[PDB]
């Protein structure tokens, strides 16, 4: 209107140009697929980082198939994760690795605790935590060979007496997946997808874009209105 | 549609 | 061995408390009117943000506001007319805090990129570029707050606080001894001493030239989130995640009064005060706002707008209040 | 009787659909912004069928008193509202199927297609698609008085020399673009979501997972059924009576009414099934 | 061990400090609030005259 003097009008366009600016970053942020990436540093995180792209929060740009990923790693926060937590509620999606050959190794603190049981209970409180209700979970079991060339020479009824299988590969790691995917409380809106390492070439990212794809889909169920 | 074409009646 | 001694020192600390507590703030109250309803409504609606708004603050003109949302943006509001007076971009999108600089020239944010990042405001080149950034802390930077334009002191997850010289870029005081995560950080008006609370439940009082702390506060069962001075700066109040407030004072080395509710159970992210002391504000977590009486402990007034958690809460300097919600709205009242 | 039952027929259908479609609109006004591409879908497709429903009453009167009573400039507004909005509903109908098409089976590319300035340029297109049809029945649309049966009856005009080809032209090419295009657009689309649905691994992974990708199913068949039953009769009626043979009987004509009257149920209840039935919808209004 | 004595020397500190009644600290906190309770605008509603928040 021509209330506004000369200098109010040119403060309203800077105001409009400004939110142009504004809505076209957000158009181009909310084409981006965010993953957390969680688990431990001793269970391997670092190679799946470098398998996949080839100092508080380590970011990761990758495109793969024409998607933008971001990975953030808080591998590097010695806090809380109960204050922190909450800002990944919208994360797209949740990578949680665990080494299989640490089944039997102590933690290194002085206390006798299994390093598979504290994966486990980490899995757990971040599984059913209130932030990721339904929040998809990739299960990254890693170290395979290490796992298995070691399961030939220790039972895995150590880590826990209720595995009465037989010592071979396939029946433990089977049992191991079975094991983490029972702690899933809420087994309706959240799935879990469990996939060993395999250390090849666009083999674990194929299967990270995979579980993207179906939580898109999703997503854009819930945009129509017919989920 | 149709209530608007050269009906014979 | 000295375990006994320290337990002896706390016992004679918790009597010294008791003995001074000869009256009650509730009684010595009753001869004060109550204040009323406060009813107030959403005269502004700033937009343009779209994640989760984690904290604002105010000018020091009461006119300009800076605002930080999770989508790595440092927005500048006129709140009279509505407008954005800049739009920062952050190089790391998870930001818990933000600050104004008294002069209007600086603007602080920091959070899990455990780094303190400074924006000058009034560069010639006519667009706002990175001045300094403090990367000396080892958790996430929880909040932070402008001494002058070369000082500013910020809280971190690693239990520690931060005073820093920002033309040199390195910490010149190191404030330590919490055994939580410090959430929550507030500076006395005359900017000499300031206070802090964490997630131990305790809020300690520091001293900015001695750089040691003075007194420990105690009584809240869960995290402390927030933290705020009274504007005589001898009191402050904190907000923790057992739906409590409580009104500590220094002189008085002890809580004063608790503002709490029975059918409130969500805790409290951010407190404020108004430009007399009299009204507490304190945003929750059942999407809505209370406004307390700061003498009476009753619940004045309620402010409902937002549809998710209200994350940060702000009271002008002459008292002419924003609430930033995980609505992606900021909300002037 | 038939007439009676037939006119109540026109009242109740002409009723719930200009209700359901006003309080569509009224809601996405105000109630709903108008941030996303469905809701503009919506919008656009409700304002169709309340335009569409707005043409019933002119012709319960042309099916009541034989005749035309209104002045020329009206019966050609009318015409020209009637196909326009009909062409424009059929096509926002063809584009939602394709936009849930999209975000199924192309979920990388719908994060660049389902930008609601597409949706808007998308609706654009289609109205000034239609605006074709739109000009051709202002331009062609009036009243003629015929003497030896002394009615004055409102239609497309066309030259006499070949009235009957021009006629059977128009009507063929609206039966393709209106119904053959477009039902063969949404079977496929539909079809096609729907198979890829069966291979999501969230839809199959739980028993209530399961039941809601049996209530998606169900929908979207109950979507094609409802546009099927309510457009195929009219079609084929006209078709039959345009090329197969002529004749004028009474029941005929009820017969023929009807099937206009179930043509225009499918506009009103494109409201209920579009708009009643979508979970954001529903959220949004509670 | 060290932690401890830490902790001793800091609660040393902490308990040699002054303190007065809470009932001088009650009757401050009330002088302050009724002091400068008419340049509160929230708590006295301002006139649309004087709010720069105009409608
Ligand atoms: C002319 C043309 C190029 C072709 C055409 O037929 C239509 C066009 C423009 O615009 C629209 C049409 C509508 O049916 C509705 C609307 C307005 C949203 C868009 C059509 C139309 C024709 C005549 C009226 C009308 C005349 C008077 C009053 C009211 Cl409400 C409508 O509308
Ligand atoms: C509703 C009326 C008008 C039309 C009927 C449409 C439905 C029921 C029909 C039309 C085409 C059909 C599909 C044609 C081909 C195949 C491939 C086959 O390997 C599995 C079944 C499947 C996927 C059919 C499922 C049923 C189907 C979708
Ligand atoms: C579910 C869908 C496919 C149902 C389709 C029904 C169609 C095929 C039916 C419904 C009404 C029918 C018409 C009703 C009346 C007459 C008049 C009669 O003298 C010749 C046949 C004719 C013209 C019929 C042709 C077939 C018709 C159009």
């Amino acid at each position: 209107g021509c209330t506004l003097s000369a200098e109010d009008k040119a403060a309203v366009e800077r105001s409009k140009m400004i939110d142009r600016n504004l809505r076209e970053d957000g158009e181009k942020a909310a084409r981006e697929v965010k993953l957390l990436l969680l688990g431990a540093g001793e269970s391997g995180k670092s190679t799946i980082v470098k398998q996949m792209k080839i100092t508080g929060i380590v970011e990761t740009h990758f495109t793969f198939k024409d998607l933008h990923f971001k990975m953030f790693d808080v591998g590097a926060q010695r806090s809380e994760r109960k204050k922190w937590i909450h800002c990944f509620e919208g994360v797209t999606a949740i990578i949680f690795c665990v080494a299989l050959s640490d089944y039997d190794l102590v933690l290194a603190e002085d206390e006798e605790m299994n390093r598979m049981h504290e994966s486990m209970k980490l899995f757990d409180s971040i599984c059913n935590n209130k932030w990721f209700t339904d929040t998809s979970i990739i299960l990254f079991l890693n170290k395979k060979d290490l796992f298995e060339e070691k399961i030939k020479k220790s039972p895995l009824t150590i880590c826990y007496p209720e595995y009465a299988g037989s010592n071979t590969y396939e029946e433990a790691a089977a049992y191991i997946q079975c094991q983490f995917e029972d702690l899933n409380k809420r087994k309706d809106t959240k799935e879990i997808y469990t996939h060993f390492t395999c250390s090849t070439d666009t083999k674990n990212v194929q299967f990270v874009f995979d579980a993207v794809t179906d939580v898109i889909i999703k997503n854009n169920l819930k945009d129509c209105g017919l989920f | 549609y149709g209530g608007f074409l050269r009906r014979i009646r | 061995q000295l375990r006994q001694e320290a337990e002896q020192l706390k016992n004679q600390i918790r009597d010294a408390r008791k003995a001074c507590a000869d009256a009650t703030l509730s009684q010595i109250t009753n001869n004060i009117d109550p204040v009323g309803r406060i009813q107030m409504r959403t005269r502004r609606t700033l937009r343009g943000h779209l994640a989760k708004i984690y904290a604002m603050h105010w000018g020091t003109d009461s006119r300009l506001l800076v605002s930080a949302s999770q989508d790595g943006k440092l927005i500048i509001w006129d709140s009279y007319t509505t407008n954005k007076v800049h739009a920062i971009p952050l190089r790391s999108s998870w930001v818990m805090t933000c600050a104004y600089a008294p002069s209007g020239n600086y603007v602080a944010c920091g959070g899990l990129d455990n780094i303190c990042s400074i924006y000058n405001l009034k560069t010639r080149e006519g667009n706002v570029r990175v001045s300094r950034e403090l990367a000396g802390h080892t958790g996430y930077l929880s909040c932070c707050r402008f001494l002058d334009d070369n000082q500013i002191v910020t809280s971190s997850g690693d239990t520690t606080c931060a005073l820093w010289d920002i033309e040199t870029g390195q910490q010149t005081t190191t404030f330590t001894g919490h055994t939580g995560d410090v959430m929550s950080l507030s500076l006395a008006p005359d900017t000499r001493l300031f206070v802090s609370g964490a997630c131990d439940a305790s809020a300690k009082l520091w001293d900015v030239r001695e750089g040691m702390c003075r007194q420990t506060f105690t009584g809240h069962e869960s995290d402390i989130n927030a933290i705020c001075f009274f504007p005589n700066g001898n009191a402050f109040a904190t907000g923790s995640d057992d739906a409590t407030c409580r009104l500590f004072d220094l002189r008085a080395d002890q809580e004063l009064m608790t503002y709490s509710h029975d059918n409130i159970i969500c805790g409290i992210t951010s407190v404020s005060f108004s430009k007399s002391g009299r009204l507490l504000l304190a945003g929750y977590d059942d999407f809505n706002c209370n406004v307390w009486d700061a003498l009476k402990a009753d619940r004045a007034g309620v402010l409902a707008g937002h549809d998710n958690r209200v994350s940060c809460l702000g009271v002008t300097d002459d008292g002419m209040v924003a609430t930033g919600s995980w609505d992606s709205f900021l909300k002037i009242w | 009787a038939i007439p009676v039952i037939i006119t109540a027929v026109y009242s109740v259908v002409f009723v719930v659909g200009l209700v359901g479609n006003s309080l569509v609109m009224f809601v996405i006004i105000r109630y709903t912004k108008m941030k996303t591409a469905t809701n503009i879908y919506i919008f656009n497709l409700a304002l169709a069928d309340a335009l569409v429903t707005t043409t019933m009453p002119f012709q319960s009167t042309v099916y009541l008193m034989n005749s035309w009573p209104f002045g020329d400039v009206l019966c050609k507004i009318v015409i020209s509202i009637d196909y326009y909005n009909m062409f424009t509903s059929i096509f926002t109908l063809t584009m939602m199927s394709v936009d849930r098409y999209i975000a199924v089976c192309h979920p990388v590319k719908a994060l660049d297609f389902r930008t609601p300035l597409k949706a808007k340029i998308i609706n654009i297109c289609i109205w000034l698609l239609s605006s074709s049809v739109g000009i051709s029945a202002i331009v062609l649309g009036g009243t003629k008085v015929r003497e030896d049966v002394d009615v004055i009856e409102c239609s497309l005009q066309f030259p006499d020399d070949d009235y009957s080809w021009w006629d059977l032209f128009m009507k063929i090419c609206v039966f393709i673009f209106a119904f053959v295009i477009p039902v063969l657009i949404i079977i496929v689309c539909y079809t096609l979501m729907i198979l890829r649905l069966k291979s999501v691994r969230l839809l199959s992974g739980s028993r209530e997972k399961d039941r809601n990708l049996r209530r998606i199913t169900r929908l979207v068949l109950v979507v094609v059924a409802v546009f099927v039953v309510c457009w195929t009769p009219i079609h084929i009626f006209i078709l039959v009576e345009a090329l197969g043979s002529t004749s004028h009987s009474t029941a005929a004509l009820s017969s023929y009414y009807f099937c206009i009257a179930l043509g225009y149920t499918n506009s009103s209840l494109n409201p209920i099934l579009y708009a009643f039935l979508d979970e954001n919808f529903k959220r949004c209004f509670r | 061990i060290a932690q401890a004595r830490k902790l001793v020397e800091q609660l040393k500190m902490e308990a040699n400090i002054d303190r007065i009644k809470v009932s001088k600290a009650a009757a401050d906190l009330m002088a302050y609030c009724e002091a400068h309770a008419k340049e509160d605008p929230l708590l006295t509603p301002v006139p649309a005259s004087e709010n720069p928040f105009r409608e």
